[PDB]
């Protein structure tokens, strides 16, 4: 079926469609081209369809036939969220953010200007659907990645870069295996906008290694300053994880049953990166990297795994939880 | 969370605006902190009217006024510059005197040109025939308004709203 869709109501149909006001529709494309900006490819179109089985002011966000969100967006009404720390009380429709959980609730637009005197954050009711459809994509930015989007982006790379697009391509790297490692760093939320050095480290290590998982792990070590800089810019404190230097000898040697242990004092360790303001990273030894990531990232999605291999050397770096 | 909305709401309608919907968005966005500034005045709030005031007074100056455009546009731009340098100068007195009414005819002065503006999309007293001025030559002349005033990069637009 589709791979994004997005079915709404009747009430919705002004938003999207684009002979009437359609701002719900300039925002979706927008979103679209900021997505193809960070993480370095076009993404497929979210198919708009309208339901007349849905409630009016209803919309569903689909992939590949299946949802996975939904809400209500009231057209002439405003969203003043409150961020918990707002005061005062406001007359309307008490809700729930949908990309969030956050209190929210309809207002008037009259009230628009109120609601952020007394510490709300107003926003229109196109905007409601744009976040939870960005929200949701880039959590599925990974399967928003087909062979046809690998595709085009090798030919993409092949008009600005033959020289190693001649070579490498199919003859060293299969498609197959160039999309299997391209996935894999967009799975764990490190974008592919450095065709440079992907495919200049493809060159270098793919005549002697044939796993895509091993790839993956060595063009992410090559990509190592750069996925410091999206979760530490500048030359900031480097605020991780870190795992006890026994968990170490044991996670290593499991390597070479209590998982339930593992993954509540994980949660304890998020829970305490959220005070003095400190990324969700878990800094761990090369080797434990790529098996405690596919773990811990199944129940534990925002939780980042990193390696001593692809954090910058030079910079400030410090623990701050400890699993252990 | 609470930045995403307030990112998408800014980002998602700026990558996407027309020359002219970038200039929707600046009165829009100096119409709302006029009545954010008269609002907070209202309270008592006068750190938090003076910030709201200052980004009027950005919108106006770094926004609208910095999008006229004198040789494509003509008569229009001109006088839309000599009223956007009323509303900056009303809007200093505003903050200096804290007078309400002061923000409040500024206000109206912005929605007699936004309305007009709304309305052609492409396919004391003194100031107030001055603004009535521009509101004729905005619906009477279409194209040259927009090469008028429709000269802003939405880089600017984020930057002054955001």
């Amino acid at each position: 079926e589709d791979s994004l869709g997005m079915e709404v109501g009747y009430r919705l149909i002004p938003m999207v469609d684009f002979q009437q006001d359609g701002e719900l529709l300039g925002r979706i494309r927008s979103i679209r081209k900021k997505f193809a900006q960070d993480m370095g490819f076009l993404p497929p179109v979210v198919h708009i369809r309208d339901n007349m089985d849905l409630q009016p002011a209803r919309y569903r966000i689909l992939m590949k036939g299946v949802e996975i969100g939904s809400g209500d967006a009231y057209p002439g009404r405003w969203l003043a969220i409150n961020p918990g720390t707002a005061a005062g009380t406001l007359p309307g429709e008490k809700t729930v953010d949908p990309a969030f959980g956050l209190d929210a609730i309809w207002i008037e637009s009259a009230l628009k200007e109120q609601a952020q005197i007394q510490g709300f954050t107003v926003v229109e009711a196109s905007t409601v659907v744009a976040t939870h459809l960005n929200h949701l994509i880039g959590q599925f930015s990974a399967e928003l990645f087909g062979r046809q989007e690998a595709q085009q982006l090798l030919d993409r790379v092949s008009q600005e870069m033959p020289k190693l697009t001649e070579d490498l391509v199919p003859g060293v790297v299969t498609l197959t295996t160039l999309h299997k490692v391209l996935q894999n760093l967009l799975a764990e939320k490190v974008p592919i906008r450095d065709m440079r050095t992907i495919l200049e480290t493809l060159a270098e290590h793919a005549p002697l290694q044939s796993d895509p998982h091993e790839l993956t792990a060595v063009v992410r070590v090559a990509l190592g300053r750069a996925i410091t800089q999206q979760w530490f810019p500048g030359n900031e404190e480097v605020q991780v994880i870190g795992l006890d230097t026994a968990l170490e000898r044991l996670l290593l040697q499991a390597l070479q049953g209590l998982a339930d242990r593992l993954l509540a004092q994980t949660q304890e360790a998020l829970s305490r990166q959220e005070m003095l303001g400190a990324p969700p990273v878990l800094l761990v030894n090369h080797a434990l990297r790529p098996l405690l990531s596919r773990f811990l990232r199944r129940s534990l999605p925002q939780l980042v795994v990193l390696s001593n291999l692809e954090l910058s050397d030079n910079r400030h770096i410090r623990m701050t939880a400890t699993i252990g | 969370g609470i930045k995403a909305y307030a990112q998408v709401s800014v980002e998602s309608a700026v990558m996407s605006a027309s020359p002219h919907q970038l200039i929707e968005m600046l009165f829009d966005g100096a119409n709302s902190a006029l009545v954010r500034a008269r609002l907070f005045l209202e309270q008592g709030d006068v750190v938090a009217k003076g910030e709201a005031l200052s980004k009027a007074i950005n919108i106006i100056d770094n926004g609208l006024k910095a999008g006229l455009d004198q040789e494509k546009g003509g008569e229009i731009a001109t006088n839309l510059s000599e009223l956007y340098d009323y509303m900056i100068r009303r809007l200093l007195q505003a903050n200096l005197r804290n007078d309400a009414q002061a923000i409040e005819e500024v206000e109206r002065l912005l929605s007699n040109i936004a309305e007009a503006w709304k309305q052609i999309s492409p396919k004391s007293d003194y100031a107030t025939e001055v603004s009535n001025m521009s509101r004729a030559q905005i619906l009477q002349q279409a194209g040259t308004s927009v090469l008028a005033q429709a000269n802003q990069v939405p880089q600017n637009v984020l930057s002054l709203l955001r």
